[PDB]
């Protein structure tokens, strides 16, 4: 099993931001909006 | 699944040996020499 590890370096030459993001577009909601409470209960604090 | 807040909306057919879905379930042969087309047999029916 040949461990191929290639160490290298990289330094940044902005100053200010020579690189930007833009969220754009809108993919598929991953986790849906419906009706899910919470029970605290599973946190054993307090004084009963 | 799909409205979680509940189990049911059918208590009367979507139950095990319910009034429903014994009827119209072919794996029990009440309407099975019957010839005609109930077009429920793929809403109610453990597939394949």
């Amino acid at each position: 099993n040949f461990t191929l590890t290639q160490p290298r370096a990289h330094v940044d030459l902005g100053v200010g931001y020579t690189a930007v993001c833009a969220t754009a577009a809108l993919r598929c909601p991953l986790t849906d909006m419906g009706n899910t409470a919470q029970n605290l209960f599973f946190s054993r604090g307090g004084v009963p | 699944v799909a409205y979680t807040d509940r189990a049911t909306l059918n208590p009367w057919a979507s139950q095990k040996h319910s009034y429903g879905d014994r009827l119209y379930n072919g794996t029990y042969n009440l309407t099975g020499a019957s010839p005609i087309y109930s077009p429920c047999f793929k809403f109610f029916t453990p597939a394949e």
